[PDB]
């Protein structure tokens, strides 16, 4: 028994012991309470917020036409109405959000995010959208028909004003796919430019878990 | 005897350092071509450590990395210090002498001086399955097309070696030699013994031989 | 005095008494873990006999293997869920059986080798899909070196691993001698680092029957012995595919 | 008492003590049960293998006739089929075995093991076979009468289909012998080639001990 | 400075490189000057019960061996 | 109070500490009763012995 085995001389980052202290007299201001308090990263991981969805090459420059995608009464019903393949941390369209933007500080991640539709057109505007999710390891709809038989949603905008899908199973290609369908086209009331739009807000889930910190990569050194 | 053995332990049977690399580096601009090196952490290197990590198919373990470094200089200053830089893997790696990939936040590093005992750290267990896989059978890609055997599975950090001090005249020339132990083994399992010189670093690959020697006849 | 067993739109009759070996002595279960609110998933109509292709046993044929579970990818609803689900696991209990006189001999082993990685027949090459699997058609080992494109390194005594042939009893396994036994069971319980994945991606076992002490026959006789082999998923589950949502 | 006596600064390979930790956050990934646990070496060396008994120089180059002992019935009656030297761990005929290979890793070992014979022939032939056993310091048997007044067990073939004997007082020349004996010949049904065989396995048996690991002697350094 | 203890029946190096300074189950000390000096144990070896400094036998198992200390 | 106190650093022979093992696996071989022990060494200064009386040249 000895105190010079092996590896007791060496400064390890990352390794924590006492330090002495430069003053050991001053160290005294109080503390007081202060509002808001975040004592760990899920706290802010399970606050919604808007991801972009549309992207054209500057409509998301001048990014006030990248969180919201047009409707039309010209479209014909069956048709797609964006899409994506829905896994956070390397697809953008959700990678830079809050709360995909946490999870570029780890490695290997797990648990279940929710969705939120939100029509934002006029109080007289009636439509009915199919929401599709199909599982992991298959591939997007190619038809109203072939999303229908899938998981689906329908939505009638005209009662309900939003709508929650709350995905399991995320955890990183294979991965899901949402995709929104046109069932009818938009009834207008009289307004004589069609333009109804939908919004897209998302978050973690309950439960969710990272491990094993590393640095982001939406920074690169110094510069000054 | 007099009670049952304990020397024949799975903990006792691994557990035991051994040399597995040693590397060199040397004083020197970030022009000069060897002036940092590096190591990939792996246990496939040396044939007799990899005979006793393919007895199981399954293990988790912690690990003890030791490096005992010894310098001389060539032929006509301040005690040198050296830099030892554990990358986790999915991390940034330098590429030359003078990078940010050495003030990088997230990779422990240990600055260590000559003279005193030499320095270690542990590793704890990094994978997201559950035990490392000595044995696959699988492909990278979601059809099989990829890369048959040892793919995303069995990959771990490497390191990285440098001096901190600036270059000076006179070349001063390190060599750092590298111990490996696990710890804390739990094995799940078994294998038949390998009875095939081993080829390749990365594929089971081998050439075929005798079962066993030849005798000068059955009979006593 | 036999008992046939029925699964269900499958019945096989069966010998009495012939013993089951219960590899590693876990019979298959569903995972009973919680923090699957967040990955629920679903349990089944898949748990039946499907029989695969008979194959002649012949005086120095020299073995056979196949790999699940892809050798069970065209039969079926289980080959449909291999399709419809992005990760699953289940057990499996075969029966191996064959015919046979009393004026025949010879005896075979049968073993179920977890996590069977294959060598390459030229020794920087690498393997590719359509040499190392053959679906639901037996593969076979060959005596003689010989090159291939790929190919396995098949050699029966090194076993396309490059181990001892004779120390791959340490696997659950049976022997079936004839004069005595004609028939075996190994039921085999899922064995993986992580609890599901990819059916298609991954092999989980590979079974082999490799002949010892080869076919031979007194005066008169068939030439060939058929070999059978049944194989049955059990307790199987797959990842779910349903909103935990609302309106 | 100090802290600095002789031997406290030095590294010893196997010495065993902490040591800081890279990382003292993550560290986390919960274990699962996994089925097939070895938590000792002697729950692989109680494992029955089947032994090589057949060397020639090309029966055991393709060694499916390295398994396997031919019998005849041309063979007159008390003449020997195979022995050995029995000694795992120098004998080439059982320390290439899954049992014999794990005593190599270790020097001086004790117990008891225990052989098997299976015979593998038709369900119509019959003979007898005298097994036969030399205490450890005494020569094999040069007869079947000198074999008999030793130990023996006469093994009838077409009563028991197998036989097992456990032989004490193995541990490393001097060792026993274990040889097998026809007492008659063979009786083939019509079989027109009298071609049977039988097999022998080996495994140890019960108590066993080790001590003193050293390294294998069967690969010879790196080549990569 | 690397001081190697091989435990008897291990492999010995013939020349100052060599895979047996590389050996895993050979105790091995690195040691550096200006440090208090290396020692370890080493625990009692031999499968004998004790260690004899005098012996009366041969080698061989018939009388032809050699003599004492064997 | 401190564990550098002058004659910390020093290899003194004749004094006891503990030392790390080269081996902390093997060490087992059981002991067993052998007749006659010796614990003392006074235990065979006790012991008669023919003492040689006459000495002459031859």
């Amino acid at each position: 028994p000895t105190m010079n085995t092996p590896g007791s001389n060496q400064f390890l980052t990352s390794d924590d012991f006492q330090s002495p202290s430069a003053m050991p007299q001053f160290d005294v201001t109080p503390e007081m309470h202060i509002p808001g308090e975040v004592r760990n990263l899920m706290e802010i991981a399970e606050v919604d917020s808007v991801m972009p969805i549309n992207n054209d090459s500057a409509a998301k420059v001048s990014s006030m036409e990248a969180y919201r995608v047009e409707l039309s009464t010209n479209t014909n019903a069956g048709t797609q109405v964006f899409g994506f393949q829905l896994n956070p941390g390397a697809e953008s369209v959700m990678n830079r959000t809050l709360m995909g933007e946490i999870l570029n500080y780890y490695a290997h991640w797990s648990g279940s995010i929710k969705i939120t539709f939100v029509f934002c057109g006029s109080a007289m505007t009636t439509g009915k959208f199919l929401l599709s999710y199909a599982p992991p390891g298959a591939g997007a709809p190619k038809t109203r028909k072939d999303a229908m038989l899938g998981t689906h949603v329908v939505w009638d905008v005209g009662l309900q004003s939003s709508c929650v899908l709350c995905i399991p199973w995320i955890s990183q290609t294979n991965a899901g796919f949402v995709t929104c369908w046109y069932q009818t086209s938009v009834v207008s009331p009289a307004s004589n430019q069609p333009k109804c739009y939908m919004m897209c807000m998302v978050s973690a889930c309950n439960d969710f878990s990272v491990r094993m910190l590393r640095d982001t990569k939406f920074i690169e050194q110094t510069s000054f | 005897n007099n009670h049952v053995r304990s020397e024949s332990t799975i903990e006792n049977f691994l557990a035991r350092s051994a040399c597995v690399f040693y590397l060199e580096y040397k004083t020197g601009t970030k022009e000069d071509s060897n002036s940092f090196n590096n190591w990939v952490i792996t246990t496939r290197r040396v044939a007799q450590l990899r005979r006793k990590l393919e007895m199981f198919t399954y293990l988790r373990f912690d690990m003890e990395i030791t490096v005992v470094i010894t310098s001389s200089q060539d032929q006509s200053a301040p005690v040198l210090t050296h830099q030892i830089m554990y990358v986790p893997p999915g991390g940034p790696i330098p590429v030359s002498v003078d990078d940010y990939s050495w003030q990088t936040s997230t990779n422990p590093s240990i600055f260590w001086t000559e003279g005193n005992a030499p320095a270690r750290m542990s590793i704890p267990f990094i994978s997201i399955g559950n035990a490392y896989s000595n044995f696959y059978d699988g492909w990278s890609h979601f059809s099989q097309a990829g890369v048959y055997g040892f793919t995303t599975l069995n990959n771990m950090g490497q390191l990285f070696f440098r001096h901190v001090n600036k270059p000076n005249p006179a070349a001063i020339t390190s060599v750092a030699r590298i111990y490996f132990k696990p710890k804390h083994v739990r094995a799940w399992v078994p294998r038949p013994p390998r009875l095939c010189p081993y080829i390749n670093s990365t594929n089971v690959n081998f050439e075929p031989k005798p079962v066993t020697e030849v005798r000068t006849n059955i009979i006593t | 005095r036999v008992r046939s067993i029925t699964l269900g739109n499958s019945t096989i009759t069966t010998q009495e008494c012939a013993n089951v070996v219960v590899g590693y002595g876990e019979w298959p279960e569903y995972l009973s873990d919680n923090e699957a609110t967040a990955e629920d998933q679903p349990t089944v109509a898949t748990c039946r006999f499907y029989t695969l292709d008979s194959v002649q046993w012949e005086n120095g044929s020299p073995g056979w293997w196949w790999k699940f579970p892809d050798a069970l990818r065209d039969m079926g609803l289980f080959g449909q869920n291999m399709y419809y689900h992005y990760l699953g696991r289940a057990g499996y209990t075969i029966h191996v059986q064959c015919n046979a006189s009393k004026f025949h001999q010879g005896c075979i082993l049968v073993v179920c080798v977890p996590e069977a990685e294959m060598g390459s027949a030229q020794t920087s090459g690498v393997v590719n899909y359509e040499h190392i699997s053959k679906g639901e058609i037996a593969s076979r080992f060959t005596t003689t070196t010989t090159a291939e494109d790929h190919g396995v390194q098949a050699a029966v005594w090194n076993a396309g691993m490059g181990v001892g042939v004779g120390n791959l009893t340490i696997f659950p396994h049976q022997w079936i001698n004839l004069r005595t036994n004609n028939s075996a069971t190994i039921v085999m319980p899922y064995v993986n680092s992580v609890p599901m994945d990819n059916m298609y991606r991954h092999h989980n076992f590979t079974l082999m029957i490799i002949p010892f002490v080869p076919l031979d026959f007194s005066a008169g006789a068939s030439t060939y012995v058929p070999i059978t082999v049944t194989v049955a998923p059990m307790c199987a589950e797959y990842n779910g595919l349903r909103l935990a949502g609302h309106q």
